[PDB]
């Protein structure tokens, strides 16, 4: 059991050089390159006492490549397989697929083949980037439709930094993230999602961090990704794969939006004072404010719920926690899906980084759940897309790259087909 | 890896872009002699986008200083950083253009553009991928705006693909210290509209009113002017200079800023701008640093914003800080003040940051706004090269060097359009 | 004063690349005026079906044009659509047969024929000029030399070309030969979807001043015939290499005008034709004193029927444009 | 948390606000240079509510320092604390109001007005949570009366639910340095009475006379009285600036002092006054303080209260003491003396104490009373009015700057009024 990953995207190298320190300290692996069955999935063996990730960072601006290999963590990433380019693709979704895209995947398409030829227990990819710039967007939509083509059986969990619904870092963000979503519609099979307003709200409130930045962003970012993927490196009472993102999450191969979210937080002087259990944090996660999106459950219906535990967490306290969750009438689960719950336990706990904002916790609890409640958000991004579309702002430098006005017309209705698909099955 | 050539064009430009190599050489650490005397390895980490690498590790400049008066070059060449230039980009002619837009367009500078375009063909193939070109101008004189704006249309009849960036200062009614502004002025902005994808309209007015009201100057020079612009020159490209959380590249900045292919024209602003006897007397968080970006007086065009609504705006901030202040001052800024933003646009701000602030300071940013104020600027412009033009005066000279009036009269066609394009979006 | 602009539409057979591949003929037909697709009317003035020959369209479309163009208004025609849409073989066909030529031979072979009908007292001036927007550049075809031309503004501040090459023109035979010379200088790529593949907008004007010697009174007509290129997808024609800078600076024109079409439905204030300098030429058609007809070329395949769609709902933009004649 | 903005409008409110961020920096610790060299913690718990944080530990105050009288500027920043204060809050014109409403409130304050909202927005803005606005004014003069009751009007405007605090000193007949008092003081209390909800009505012969009994300074100036007007503007923030076993907010006084809209003119008075050469001979317990504060003769308000009745009164104390004899106190002092008390209200006492004394005195109070004797002020001084404008006197004046004789009869509308207003519940 393997799996590959590749970041693209300023979104993507910061949660990559985030993510894989933390994956680095798990498993004893200091950062020189050197220290059974448990790295095996992400790092390989390289001979004798020294080992290499499973990693490609792939990005069109070269600031973030060399920064990483003029960074402290040299030698664990492979020099080769930091990919740079030579022209930032410039916040546009054609520059980064059709100019800069097509002369860059010739090196990197091949490069995952033959990486994977050495693996033999491919389960699936995993993504990072962000649709609100360039790269993330042309670049992002380009592989992962040349690898579709190829493998097309194999898994693909998306990570996709939406923009907040009025906090933004660009202006044609709408543009951006309209263009790719046209051709992600479709080749993808499941999708999480994170904002940016939402995870400062988290940390705001609850780890009280009044002025934080993208380095503790990203660290209780790569708690979640490393705890989905914690069932197969550590041994759990009720181990999970891959795979089960694709049957337990999404009902129809069109809706695959799964929202994100995880418990607890709590920073150090406040460990010691709450009490650490699993009926606590099962109320933290369902709290509306609690997620990674401005979102409203209670608007939507949850089409289905995956939980996966980490810890010496048993399974009789965090079933009569979930019990609890289906008779309380604050929510509401939608009649397509009764049964709608993914349970999940590893018993590896939720370690720590040395210096990092979270505290050490014997338990911890990450929920992905599909909902109806994000047809709004489609419906705020499609609302604000047509107020610039009406006055063409910012078309000259998409139909400059070599694009027209026909696929701009695609990527709004195939939007808008994706609003009747969400008030149908909602119903 | 994305290099920038620099073509320093007329007196002023000579001047900012002289001060543009001056600020940013103590943000590199580099000596005026040529040699390397800083302190982090990242400043070696993107020399070479707007530098050449040479024996003993000295570093030469990619500047190439074009002007029509010997004179210039001398004052240039005996200032501080004047030695670290080097002595081949150093091409000028003999006889002034003398404030005439005709002679250093047509003939003056027809004798000098083949000089020039083989230097900079040198400077283009000798790097490794060349990103756009950085100019400094006035559009008044004939140096300036008639041999600036020339090979401005020769670069994009050469590189049409490659970025046009342009730092030009224009002239303004209440200072105005050359009779034959409009006429120079309503000639180098048919060129700009069309061939530049991005320009920065800086009023000379402006840089006196900032001086008095934050900085408290009593005795401001030319020199104390050209640094607070150079300041903006350095923000504009510092994500390409040094690492950052959000880096924005100038053609990241381009399709933020530039909505329609005519309305580039930018209104440039920095801050923190205090004096000393308040620097004690002011915090350096955030919210004290936004308030100021986006105020009314503290930008570098008289043009008020407030009368107009914004397009779209930039700021590229320095210096490590947190993002959620930072970003959180963004939604605040344009909710409140909902009347001077655009309405068909949801978010006109674009954001970026960078780690390494500049050398004295720990917080900076740079306010970059296009708004459709700036049609006031074009409107007083206009009244005046119409008031002189509709009797002919002042053209009798132009006729000389073989221009026609129907020129004049095309220059003045794309006054009116730009200026109803800018009203059109308000 | 006031006179709308004919929006005509053609449909074409179905060429090798599509029948091949299995598209459905979606193009229904109903009446003359008004077309369905998927279930939706689209009115225009005429539609042509797939069966319309050349000189049945020539004799529908562009018969009474040369008539407005020589009574002392100006005229212009253009066609807009997709790659292999039928534009060029519309307008140029086979200049050299008399069935298979397009609009462009028929154009010159009727003011000559009309000038022979016409009394000899009525001297005419006829001068020709041929160039093309190529790469953001406007390359002249007569002249090999010069690959730049400036527009300028003539006395009432309607842009129009100076330097190209104005040949005075006698015969209509010599017509033809600088049309031909002038095609064969043209650069015509190959790709996926069409070998004759037009990659740029070849301009061709014909400058009709005429005066009679009794009346002493001066008249002139700017005849405007341009031939655009294809709006085509990237991921169908898989362009790559230099092909992909050919397909920027037809895009670019093409959405400037639609900028143009959109602006001028609406009803804006600014109406910006200064976004291209494609669309600086074709300002006299849209907004002056000419009476212009646009003739909107489309496939019937279920392939193409997205760009095709956005074509019609294009020429519905088309129907609310008037001219200041 | 529950900012202050702090105003210094006229020269006596200049002088009197100078003396209250002294009087409050040996409270808080603070050096005349901005650093902490305190003691306690708790003086850094509430440093904010007045001040702001910069670098350096350094706190800068929320001052806005506004005069039409560049002399004025000059003496306060040549002060002991003069250079704590920002630069930039120093604003202030060249022209003085020569002792004429109508010129600072028309013309030489409507040329300043605009340029004084915008700083009053940065303070605003930059706080976490605005209370209120403690003003300083005169009512006497032109710049005091006319400008600083003009951005009353505007802060009305754009504030209208924030609560609006004066001390403002008023004049009288035995005591008048000023020949045009009446005309101002007629026209100020217009905009008193109908924009603020709280004022606190100082006479300047009570402070004299207060400085002959209980005081006896033999040689007093304007610093002395500035003294004792001072601690009572520290006692009114005292609950919000230190913590305390009953805590009063500004907005809590209001609601107990203030039983109608218009009858919000106050009567401040302070206790502990003792000289030195009679301070050994007092006790500190609170029966020998509440004589003193109840006095007739006590308060800085030449109104004898024994003449009316009161409507309603507060003391705040400060400093460690027993409620009991604290509460008790309250209850002997009014049933004894019901007949200076209204009948219509059950308990016209409000008690409050703060556990922090000042620095120098283990025990500390101050009295706040809304009485109808203060009417016996608005008589003089109307009669005064009346006697002057009879006859059109010194009104030419103030209609060379626009002003209408009908606005001093409709502000002599106003003062019979509130007169009456006072003897409804007498
Ligand atoms: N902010 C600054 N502005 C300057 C400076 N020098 C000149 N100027 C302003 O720019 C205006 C025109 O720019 P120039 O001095 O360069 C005239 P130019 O050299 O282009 O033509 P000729 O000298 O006649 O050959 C000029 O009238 C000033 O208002 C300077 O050093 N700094
Ligand atoms: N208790 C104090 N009273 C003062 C002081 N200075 C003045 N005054 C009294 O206040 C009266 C008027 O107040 P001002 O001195 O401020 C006159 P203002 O500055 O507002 O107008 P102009 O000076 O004419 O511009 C004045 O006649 C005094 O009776 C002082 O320092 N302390
Ligand atoms: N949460 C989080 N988001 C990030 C981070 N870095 C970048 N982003 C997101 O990335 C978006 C910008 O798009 P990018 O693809 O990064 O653009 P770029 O890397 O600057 O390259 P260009 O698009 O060519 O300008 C922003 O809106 C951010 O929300 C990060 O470290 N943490
Ligand atoms: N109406 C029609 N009837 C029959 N054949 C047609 C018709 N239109 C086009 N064709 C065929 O298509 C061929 C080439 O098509 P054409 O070059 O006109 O495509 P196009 O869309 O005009 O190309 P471009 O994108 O360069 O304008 C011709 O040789 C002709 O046989």
């Amino acid at each position: 059991r393997e799996c590959i990953s590749v970041h693209v995207g300023q979104a993507g190298v910061q949660m990559g050089n985030a993510c894989w320190e933390l994956y680095c300290l798990e498993h004893g692996i200091q950062p020189d390159g050197q220290m059974d069955d448990s790295f095996t999935t992400f790092f390989c063996e390289t001979g004798a006492g020294k080992h290499v990730p499973r990693a490609v960072f792939v990005d069109l601006e070269p600031t973030v490549i060399d920064e990483i290999r003029n960074g402290p963590y040299r030698q664990l990433f492979h020099p080769e397989q930091l990919i740079t380019g030579k022209e930032d693709a410039a916040n546009n979704y054609a520059r980064g697929h059709y100019t800069i895209g097509k002369e860059i995947i010739d090196p990197v398409l091949d490069r995952i083949r033959k990486l994977s030829d050495q693996c033999t227990g491919l389960q699936g990819f995993l993504v990072f980037h962000s649709f609100g710039g360039g790269t993330g967007s042309g670049f992002t939509s380009l592989l992962m439709e040349r690898l579709s083509v190829d493998y097309g059986k194999k898994s693909k969990l998306e990570f996709s930094i939406y923009p907040a619904p009025q906090v933004s870092t660009a202006v044609v963000e709408p543009y951006n993230s309209i263009l790719t979503t046209h051709t992600t519609l479709e080749h993808s099979d499941c999708a999480f999602m994170v904002d940016n307003e939402a995870i400062y709200d988290i940390c705001r409130r609850n780890l009280d961090i009044e002025r934080p930045t993208y380095t503790n962003l990203n660290r209780l970012i790569s708690q979640i990704v490393s705890s989905i993927t914690a069932s197969l490196r550590f041994d759990g009472a009720l181990n999970v794969d891959l795979t089960e993102f694709q049957t337990n999450l999404v009902p129809y191969p069109r809706i695959h939006f799964p929202l994100a979210t995880y418990a607890p937080v709590i920073s150090a002087e406040k460990a010691y004072h709450e009490q650490l259990s699993v009926a606590e944090i099962t109320n933290a996660c369902f709290e509306p404010a609690n997620q990674m999106v401005k979102c409203d459950p209670r608007h939507g219906k949850y089409m289905a719920c995956c939980l996966l535990y980490r810890g010496d967490v048993v399974p009789k306290d965090v079933n009569a926690a979930i019990a609890a969750i289906k008779t309380k009438r604050s929510i509401q689960f939608v009649d397509w899906c009764p049964t709608g719950f993914k349970v999940g336990i590893n018993y590896q706990p939720p370690t720590v980084v040395p210096g990092g904002d979270l505290a050490k916790v014997q338990r911890a609890v990450c929920m992905l759940s599909n909902t109806t409640a994000i047809a709004e958000a489609w419906a705020r991004l499609d609302h604000k897309f047509d107020l610039m579309y009406a006055k063409r702002a910012f078309v000259h430098w998409y139909v400059g790259e070599g694009m027209e006005e026909g696929e701009f017309s695609e990527a709004r209705e195939d939007m808008a087909a994706l609003e009747k698909d969400y008030e149908e099955v909602g119903i | 890896m994305r290099e920038i050539v620099h073509i320093q064009a007329g007196q002023c430009g000579n001047q900012i872009g002289a001060k543009f190599w001056e600020v940013i050489s103590d943000e590199h650490g580099i000596d005026p002699t040529g040699s390397y005397h800083g302190d982090s390895d990242l400043q070696l980490e993107r020399i070479n986008v707007y530098y050449n690498e040479a024996a003993g590790n000295k570093y030469v400049p990619r500047a190439i200083l074009v002007d029509l008066e010997p004179g210039t070059m001398d004052s240039v060449r005996s200032g501080p950083f004047g030695q670290i230039f080097r002595p081949d980009n150093f091409v000028f002619g003999q006889s002034g253009a003398g404030n005439n837009w005709a002679k250093g367009h047509y003939t003056e500078g027809a004798e000098l553009v083949d000089s020039v375009l083989d230097v900079v063909r040198k400077e283009s193939e000798s790097c490794d991928c060349l990103q756009g070109f950085q100019l400094t101008h006035s559009l008044g004189g004939g140096t300036g705006s008639g041999m600036g704006t020339l090979l401005i249309s020769k670069i994009r009849e050469e590189y049409p693909d490659r970025i046009m960036n342009t730092f030009s200062v224009m002239p303004s009614p209440k200072v105005s210290d050359t009779v034959v502004e409009p006429y120079n002025a309503t000639l180098s902005v048919h060129q700009l509209v069309e061939n530049t994808d991005e320009t920065y309209s800086i009023d000379n007015e402006a840089l006196y009113d900032i001086c008095f009201r934050t900085l408290k100057l009593t005795t401001p020079t030319y020199g104390d002017l050209n640094h607070l612009v150079s300041a903006t020159m350095s923000g504009v490209t510092t994500c390409l200079r040094f690492p950052g959380q959000l880096n924005a590249d100038l053609r990241k900045l381009a399709v933020n800023m530039v909505p329609f292919p005519r309305l580039h024209f930018f209104m440039p602003g920095f801050a923190p701008l205090t004096s000393r006897g308040s620097q004690q007397y002011r915090a350096l968080t955030v919210p004290e640093l936004t308030q100021q970006m986006f105020d009314s007086k503290n930008m570098m065009a008289a043009c008020d914003p407030r009368h107009g609504r914004y397009l779209t705006v930039a700021a590229i901030f320095r210096g490590r800080m947190s993002m959620k202040e930072v970003d959180e001052q963004m939604l605040n800024v344009q909710n409140k003040n909902s009347s001077y933003f655009v309405e068909w646009i949801p978010n006109n701000v674009k954001t970026a940051v960078c780690d390494i602030p500049p050398r004295g300071l720990k917080m900076s940013a740079t306010f970059i706004g296009n708004s459709t104020a700036i049609q006031e600027l074009f409107k007083r412009i206009s009244e005046q090269f119409t008031a002189m033009f509709r009797r002919k005066a002042f053209l009798h000279w132009y006729t000389g060097e073989g221009m026609d009036e129907m020129e004049f009269t095309e220059a003045e066609s794309n006054m009116n359009d730009l200026v109803s394009e800018y009203q059109q979006y308000q | 004063a006031e006179c709308n602009i004919k929006v005509m539409c053609r449909f074409r057979p179905l060429n090798e690349s599509e029948v091949n591949r299995g598209d459905k003929y979606i193009a229904k037909f109903q009446g003359e005026d008004t077309v369905v697709i998927a279930s939706k009317p689209y009115a225009f003035d005429r539609v042509f079906q797939s069966s319309t020959s050349q000189e049945q369209v020539y004799n529908d479309c562009a018969k009474k044009i040369v008539k407005d163009v020589l009574e002392g208004y100006n005229g212009t025609i253009f066609a807009y659509g997709q790659t292999s849409s039928g534009k060029t073989h519309t307008m140029e066909g086979k200049l050299h047969d008399p069935e298979g030529m397009g609009i462009i031979p028929r154009i010159v072979q009727d003011i000559f024929n009309y000038i022979y009908s016409m009394d000899e007292n009525l001297e005419f001036h006829i001068k020709v000029s041929y160039f093309e927007i190529y790469l953001d550049k406007i390359r002249d075809l007569l002249d090999v030399s010069k690959t730049n031309l400036s527009v300028h503004e003539d006395k009432n501040r309607v842009p129009y070309v100076k330097g190209c090459t104005e040949r005075f023109v006698c015969s209509p035979d010599e017509v033809m030969d600088t049309i031909d010379e002038g095609k064969s200088n043209r650069h015509v790529a190959v790709t996926n979807m069409n070998e004759h593949s037009s990659r740029s907008h070849s301009i061709f004007l014909i400058n009709v001043k005429q005066e009679n010697t009794q009346t002493e009174q001066k008249l002139s007509g700017k005849l405007y015939l341009v031939d655009l290129a294809g709006s085509a997808k990237v991921s169908k024609t898989g362009a790559e290499g230099a092909v992909l800078d050919e397909a920027k600076n037809i895009n670019k024109s093409l959405s400037a005008l639609g900028n143009v079409i959109s602006a001028l439905a609406e009803g804006s204030t600014y109406v910006p034709y200064r976004d291209s300098k494609m669309t600086r030429i074709l300002q006299d058609s849209l907004g002056g004193n000419c009476r212009t007809t646009i003739v909107i070329c489309c496939s019937p395949s279920s392939y193409n029927e997205s760009e095709t769609k956005s074509t019609l709902l294009f020429g519905q933009r088309a129907k609310t444009i008037k001219n200041t004649v």
